C-alpha cells in the first residue's frame, strides 16, 4: 500500500487537472474552439481571458 | 400589473384583475382593481419614441441532437489518415481522422 | 425552425432593419454554424422600449 | 425553467415555460 | 413632513378618497421606501377641475 | 427654481419657489 498510494495520489492529481479543462470559469463555454468560432475577436477576448 | 417579475422566456395569458389593494376584487374591476392589460396608441403622426416597431428575437440552441438548422457552407470530400481541420455539424477542431 | 438550411448573411446585409444586435454570437460568423433548433419570437414594441 | 448545462451545449440555459 | 414614520398603506386602503393617482411611483411599493422630505399641499378644487 | 439632477435623485428637479 505504501507504493500503491503514491501512484493513486499522482493519478488523482492528473485526473483532477484533466477534469479542470471542462469548467466554464465564468465564460460561455469550456471549449476554446467554440468561443473562437462563435464570437468575433473583441468579444472572444473576455471569454479567453 | 403583475404580482412578480417574469422568469426568463415565460408567457402569460391570464387576464385576471390585479388585486393591488387590500380590498378583494372578486373578479370585477373597480377601486384598487385595474385591468391587467393596456391598449397601445399608434398614429401616423406619433413621435419616433411612440412609433410602433416590429421586432423579432432569434434564439439558437444545440442539444447534442442532429444539427437540423445549418448554414449554406458546402461540404467537401472525406480525407483519412491526415492531420486536417474537421468540421462535423459545427464540431470545429483538428486531428487525424481514421 | 428545424430541418432546413438557413442563411443569416442576407438578413445581415439586407439593411432594412434599424437594430441588429446579437449576444453570444457574431453577426458575420454564425453563417457557417449549426444548431438543433432556432426559435423566432415576434411582436410589436414601442419606440422607446 | 432552468435546464442543466449538460443537456445544452450552445444555447441559453433557460427554456420556454409559459 | 420629516423625521417621522409614515403610513401610506392605510391611506391607500382607506377607500374614502375618490381619486388616488400616483405618478412615477407604485402606490403599493413605496411602503418599504424611504424619502428625505415629504411635501403636503392641500386646497379645495372644483369637481370638474 | 430648477435644480440639477446631481442634487436630487428620486424627486422632481423643480423645487418650491412661491
Ligand atoms: C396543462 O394543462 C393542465 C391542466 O389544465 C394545467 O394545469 C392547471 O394549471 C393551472 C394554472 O397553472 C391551475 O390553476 C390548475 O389547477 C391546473 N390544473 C387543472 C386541472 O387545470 C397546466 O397549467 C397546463 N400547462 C400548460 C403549459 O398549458
Amino acid at each position: 500500500g505504501k507504493l500503491q498510494d503514491v501512484v493513486n495520489q499522482n493519478a488523482q492529481a492528473l485526473n483532477t487537472l484533466v477534469k479542470q479543462l471542462s469548467s466554464n470559469f465564468g465564460a460561455i463555454s469550456s471549449v476554446l474552439n467554440d468561443i473562437l468560432s462563435r464570437l468575433d475577436p473583441p468579444e472572444a477576448e473576455v471569454q479567453i481571458d | 400589473f403583475r404580482k412578480s417579475n417574469l422568469k426568463p422566456f415565460e408567457r402569460d395569458i391570464s387576464t385576471e384583475i390585479y388585486q393591488a389593494g387590500s380590498t378583494p376584487c372578486n373578479g370585477v374591476e373597480g377601486f384598487n382593481c385595474y385591468f391587467p392589460l393596456q391598449s397601445y396608441g399608434f398614429q401616423p403622426t406619433n413621435g419616433v419614441g411612440y412609433q410602433p416597431y416590429r421586432v423579432v428575437v432569434l434564439s439558437f440552441e444545440l442539444l447534442h441532437a442532429p444539427a437540423t438548422v445549418c448554414g449554406p457552407k458546402k461540404s467537401t470530400n472525406l480525407v483519412k489518415n491526415k492531420c486536417v481541420n474537421f468540421n462535423f455539424n459545427g464540431l470545429t477542431g483538428t486531428g487525424v481522422l481514421t | 425552425i428545424s430541418n432546413c438550411v438557413a442563411d443569416y448573411s442576407v438578413l445581415y446585409n439586407s439593411a432594412s432593419f434599424s437594430t441588429f444586435k446579437c449576444y453570444g454570437v457574431s453577426p458575420t460568423k454564425l453563417n457557417d454554424l449549426c444548431f438543433t433548433n432556432v426559435y423566432a419570437d415576434s411582436f410589436v414594441i414601442r419606440g422607446d422600449e | 425553467y432552468r435546464r442543466p448545462r449538460e443537456q445544452i451545449i450552445i444555447g441559453s440555459l433557460w427554456v420556454f415555460c409559459g
